[PDB]
């Protein structure tokens, strides 16, 4: 059976990876303890997809831990659901890497890379049939951006007809926390674009103002923040582990977004977000999933779609519903803003449903959109590049580990044109 | 299958309060005229089973599971104390919106 | 597992050990004894000592620091005074005579002989722990066995090191009070082994720690037994985030990257804020963005030197206590905004932040109050060329009257030592312009 | 079933042997009048019906008054009195003396004595003979009893315990001429013989155990632990164990060479143990450190070829190989090439006791090693200078002359050690 197998790398990819396993055992009914306590019999047909059997009617998750330093594996350990992890699946390491790609992608990512492979090997290859692979990291920091394009290329070469999605964390213009996070991401999506179907861009800024704005709070802790991040990834896969009457899986979603293997950043969106007062006020119907939905206070990428234009929409419902709304709220968004969606090609949406709702909710979307919009969040960075790059910035760091300064001048190229050809199809 | 499972954890907690019996007797055996160096035996008893410093699993019956990734060294993984404080994942989700 | 290795070299580094170790044993619960506290039984302990504390199957912690200094007479008040039964005897190395304020006598003469003595000892301590991150260095420049002796501790220590981390932690002559003669040529003529043999070093000025002390503190005349404790207190807030857990943690290797752009350029400064009385400190509240803006105020900044006649290089912010990250990005944020702070054009995001839950703990008799957080910055400039060409004039109008040079040359070393460490000084004066001159 | 019996010459082996049988009783439990107040003790103690036990040591000397205090002491009743050979007129530091002239007087006494006592034992498995190379003693009456019981035991192994000269502080002025004619002796009539330098004990307990006024009993205690590590295997059963035949055969690597380096560690006061703790990984290094040895030379000018090691108390066999590992992987210890595996491992369970009034603490692991090292031509080299420009003028040579020895015995050693230096040499080169 189609299978998912997770992979968590960096400090920032396992902070919301155990909040990702958090959610989805709550979906399914999990407890703490690794047992089963839940109400009905739907939530243990599908379940072999994340988790994995084991003596006595216990699961653990399919999931691998990747970081270089023991400071937050502790924290993965010690946490509310540490306990329900595998405790050989942890893969960390005596030095780190300190925001630095150099360090992480070629002097102390490359001997961890073969424990790990090891690790995912061995799990992948007990799968019966498996379906695709699903990575969290940042590109802010040493590790989950250094060796993780290091994952990425090593298993694409090694399992090449297959799928994996990425959810990464690219960098923000005022949240900016690294000094050196051009270096360390300009030269991850350089590596990125070549290997990748699917990618997610989750910005930090995003989900401080919809903590702030929408949703009403005061004190947004990170524990707060990747609940939304999470809210999207276990919406995303709602319809391969719960009958719906039309289901959608990854890979449907992958061949209606991509048209070219270029074009595949998107922007994930969550459309029930109402704050805890305003909920009593708020009728939950579709149409006020469908407003919510493309409101640009919902986006999770640090762009707007208005300077751009649309190019593939995506949309995942959850809950039993009636259709004949989903398609004429579409229908209506799509011939009103006409002029924000691209017209070589008609019908830009995908529409997907899933009967079952989350817990505690009756009705739910998930919005995944393709725009051009996305290259002012590549020319941003890609301006900060060359203002910092044209006077040897930070390079003694870089250029006295191996690679030479021919890699930065191919990054910059690869990442010219690849804005581009964004430009030639808007 | 889920009794012989049962059967195996009541075995293996029946092996541990035997040592604990052995254990409590010693030290209070020890411990007569003065306390003052029954520390190594007291650290002893309060190591855990398994070489771990995390956190006893109480409803998994006191197991340490130990965490040795480390190239050639395995050095295990330390402990600290969280200022920060505890949620509860009902409070979060009702705070979030997610009711 | 992450330990840490201090290296206290003279009578100012012997003096900053003491506070500083006072302050971390208080900060564990360490006793003066050496034992954890005896009711503190109850099952648990995080093992956050074992950076500093040694472990002994008896339940003593024994530090990890080495003492070394040239006088015998400042070294036996330690074993003497109230912790006696913590240090160990090995530890800590005492001479016989004294450098007397010179660098030929504490380089070649006299430091020659206790050079295997010491570092017999650290190959000791270093052999004890798995995993090194690197040692940290207490010296002042004005000292004759601060400047003599550690100029041949940090060339043979690369050696017997290749890439460890060296952190510097450096006492730097006040320009206008001094409490010798000859420190220019002690603070020239060991630049030049700090440049090639240092990763990062700080600076601290003793008169602009006075000044912070009479106008923040409310104290009217400080000695230097609380200057220590505001310099230890420093240095606890750098290492907590090794010590303690964190919303995002940073190592002694993560900032080093991010404040050092250039080998020959690794001179950033710290500043330490808030800094109240306890009767003052009831009065304010302490956030996130009144603790952020004494950082950037060069009134409260501990050398003396301004970054508004300079521009900023790079920054580093430690946050420690009840802190959100949300207003630590909103102050950040609006300091951006302010054009009265300036920063370099290649430099577009210049800051670096780190996040820790435990407030800092305070000492019995101190003059810090209880606050619920607190900052160390470490900002790097260009200000730094202000001291350096108000000290070399100072040197060079020394030097043309040959003045004080036969306390050196008759003890070994030759005279061309003087015009290659004024040749090189020259050289970093015009590589930190030519840095500063934009595009 | 296994048994040995002790030797002890001279006025430095008689007060050996009472720090040594001090230490051995408190060991094994055995009160001065001899009985006890569970059969580790047949190695040393004979067995008498009423219940008393007999050391198997034979004290001998040629001057009365050193043994005169052991029929007075505390210890009076607990030696036999057959035990204790004296001697009349004494060498007085004469090698001459005390090899051609008197020790025929007394040689048929000892030899019949150490025929009762190898009578008792059924199994004998080794001669331990105290020895000093200083004293006339020790050098000439010594030398003969090896070329006596060279021929009348064949094969039983005599291990041996030299008192090698000082290089730079002296108790006597000929002592470098008694040295030198007992190493032709010892060549051919001795198995295997540790050395020992008096500074070097004197650095180590006026550095490490904090005596600034120690004596020639606080040298005995020292030396009376490293005896007892040897024959803690015998007496004590361990992981894996270690006997007197298994340690001299994988040290020696041609019968020319027997004359390895002894360094005990950990030596500590009761003040600093408390300070610091003792792994068996934190008490290794102190065998390699060139301030700890026993011997006053430093093996860094040489190369390693044969090293053998004696752990004693709370030990784990894993942390034995992984601090064995590190010291192989540190590149300032060097190995010579033709013996790449050059390691040798004993354990004991028991930890080792210490008698009150003493200078070191008790401890929980202890380590013994004894590493053969080409630097010991380092130290003979100084001593043979040394010896031919006292002989450049002939200094002394009247007095072993006109004792019945002829003048051409002094360039027939001369000639012997400069090949023995020469071996040395070729020993060390790389293939
Ligand atoms: N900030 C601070 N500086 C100190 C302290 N103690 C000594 N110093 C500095 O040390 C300098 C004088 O040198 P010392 O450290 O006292 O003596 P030394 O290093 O042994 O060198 P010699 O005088 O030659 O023996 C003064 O200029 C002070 O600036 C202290 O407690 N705090
Ligand atoms: N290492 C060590 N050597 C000792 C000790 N006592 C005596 N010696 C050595 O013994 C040598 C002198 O011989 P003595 O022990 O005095 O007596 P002897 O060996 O019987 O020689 P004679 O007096 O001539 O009969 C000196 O050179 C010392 O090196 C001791 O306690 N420890
Ligand atoms: N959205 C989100 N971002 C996070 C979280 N934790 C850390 N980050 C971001 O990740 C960056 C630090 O990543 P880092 O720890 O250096 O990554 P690593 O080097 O691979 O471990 C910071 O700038 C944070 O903004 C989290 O829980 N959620
Ligand atoms: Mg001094
Ligand atoms: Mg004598």
């Amino acid at each position: 059976m189609r299978e998912i197998v997770h992979l968590q790398a960096g400090q920032c990819g396992n902070q919301i990876g155990a909040k990702f396993w958090e959610v989805i055992s709550d979906e399914h009914g999990i407890d703490p303890t690794g047992t089963y306590h839940g109400d009905s019999d739907l939530q243990l047909e599908r379940i072999n997809v994340y988790y994995n059997e084991a003596t006595g009617g216990k699961y653990v998750p399919r999931a691998v831990l990747v970081d270089l330093e023991p400071g937050t594996m502790d924290s993965v350990r010690s946490g509310p659901f540490g306990q329900i992890f595998r405790p050989d699946n942890f893969v960390f390491g005596q030095s780190g890497a300190g925001n630095n790609w150099a360090k992480g992608h070629y002097t102390e990512g490359a001997e961890l890379v073969d424990s790990v492979l090891d690790v995912v090997r061995k799990e992948a290859e007990s799968c019966d049939c498996l379906q695709g692979f699903q990575l969290t990291h940042s590109l802010g920091g040493g590790t989950g951006s250094g060796m993780g394009t290091l994952l990425i290329s090593k298993i694409r070469e090694e399992y090449p007809d297959r799928i994996m999605n990425t959810f990464s964390v690219v960098p923000s213009p005022k949240v900016s926390d690294t000094v050196v996070e051009p270096y360390n991401a300009t030269l991850s999506v350089h590596q990125l674009v070549e290997n990748t179907d699917e990618t997610y861009c989750i910005d930090n800024e995003a989900l401080y103002d919809i903590c702030f704005r929408t949703l009403k709070l005061t004190t947004p802790t990170y524990g707060d923040l990747n609940h939304l991040v999470s809210a999207t990834m276990s919406g995303v896969t709602t319809c391969l582990r719960f009958p719906g009457q039309l289901n959608a899986d990854l890979r449907k979603l992958a061949v209606n977004m991509v048209p070219f293997p270029r074009l595949h950043f998107f922007m994930p969106g969550f459309a029930p977000l109402t704050s805890r007062g305003s909920q009593q006020y708020r009728a939950l119907t579709v149409p006020e999933l469908t407003q919510q939905m493309f409101d640009a206070k919902n986006m999770m990428a640090a762009c707007d779609p208005r300077h751009g234009r649309y190019l593939t929409v995506a949309a995942v419902f959850r809950g039993r519903m009636s259709m004949k709304e989903v398609d004429e709220q579409m229908l209506n968004v799509q011939n009103k803003n006409s002029s924000y969606f691209v017209e070589w090609i008609p019908n830009n949406v995908k529409t997907a449903v899933c009967d079952i709702p989350p817990r505690g909710l009756k009705m739910s979307a998930t919005f995944i959109g393709n725009s051009t919009a996305i290259q002012e969040l590549f020319k941003r960075i890609s301006e900060q590049f060359t203002a910092m790059f044209r006077r040897k910035a930070f390079l003694h760091w870089y250029t006295g580990e191996g690679m030479d300064e021919m890699e930065f001048t191919e990054a910059e190229s690869n990442m010219n044109d690849l804005v581009s050809e964004y430009q030639q199809y808007q | 299958e889920l009794d012989y499972c049962r059967l195996t954890e009541a075995l293996v907690a029946e092996k541990e309060k035997e040592f604990q019996d052995y254990a409590r007797e010693v030290i209070e055996l020890e411990s007569e005229t003065t306390n003052k160096y029954i520390y190594p035996l007291v650290k002893a008893v309060q190591e855990g089973p398994g070489g771990g410093r995390g956190p006893v699993f109480v409803d998994r019956g006191g197991l340490r599971p130990s965490y040795q990734a480390n190239d050639v060294t395995g050095v295990q993984l330390p402990f600290y104390n969280s200022q920060g404080p505890k949620y509860n994942f009902q409070k979060s989700k009702r705070r979030l919106g997610f009711t | 597992m992450r330990e840490c290795i201090s290296i206290h070299v003279g009578q100012a580094g012997v003096q900053i050990g003491n506070a500083c170790w006072e302050l971390y044993c208080l900060e564990h619960g360490i006793q003066p004894d050496g034992q954890m506290p005896s009711d503190k039984t109850i099952g648990g302990g995080d093992d956050s000592f074992n950076t500093f504390f040694s472990e002994t199957g008896a339940g003593k912690h024994v530090p990890r620091a080495v003492f070394v200094d040239l006088e015998p007479t400042v070294i036996d008040e330690v074993r003497t005074g109230t912790y006696r039964q913590l240090f160990h005897p090995e530890q800590l190395i005492t001479g016989k005579e004294d450098a007397a304020n010179n660098y030929a006598r504490g380089h070649y003469t006299i430091g020659k002989e206790i050079i295997d003595l010491v570092l017999d000892r650290i190959r000791k301590l270093a052999d004890q722990c798995t995993g090194l991150q690197g040692f940290l260095v207490f010296h002042s420049f004005g000292g004759g066995t601060g400047s003599g002796f550690t100029s041949l501790l940090m060339e043979r220590l690369s050696v017997d090191y290749g890439k460890k981390s060296k952190l510097e932690f450096s006492i730097y002559p006040a320009p206008q009070v001094s409490t010798a003669v000859v420190e220019p040529y002690n603070s020239i003529l060991t630049t030049h082994t700090t440049l090639e043999h240092s990763d990062c070093a700080f600076m601290v000025d003793n008169e602009a720690i006075y000044d912070i002390c009479r106008r923040n503190l409310d104290i009217e005349r400080p000695t230097y037994t609380n200057l220590n404790r505001l310099i230890g207190q420093i240095v606890s807030s750098i290492t907590a985030s090794l010590r303690f857990d964190g919303a995002l943690n940073v190592d002694l290797t993560e900032f080093q990257t991010n404040l050092v752009p250039y080998p020959r350029i690794h001179f950033p400064l710290a500043t330490y804020a808030p800094v109240i009385s306890a009767e003052k400190a009831y009065h304010e509240q302490l956030s996130v963005a009144e603790i952020t803006n004494a950082c950037f105020e060069p009134a409260n900044q501990m050398v003396k030197c301004d970054p508004r006649h300079g521009k900023y290089m790079a920054c580093c912010l430690l946050y420690r206590g009840d802190v959100v990250p949300k207003d630590v990005n909103a102050a950040i944020a609006t300091i951006k905004t302010k054009r009265t702070i300036q920063f370099v054009d290649w430099c577009p995001t210049g800051f670096k932040v780190g996040i820790n839950y435990q407030p800092p703990t305070v000492v019995p008799g101190g003059d810090l109050a209880k606050v619920q957080r607190a900052v160390c910055m470490l900002s790097n400039t260009t200000a730094i060329a202000e001291a350096w060409a108000r000290l070399d004039h100072k040197f060079d109008l020394m030097y043309a009257k040959r003045a004080f040079v036969h306390w050196y040359v008759g003890e070994g070393m030759e005279e061309g030592e003087f015009s290659e460490a004024r040749e090189d000084m020259a050289a970093l004066e015009k590589d930190y312009e030519e840095v500063g001159v934009d595009s």
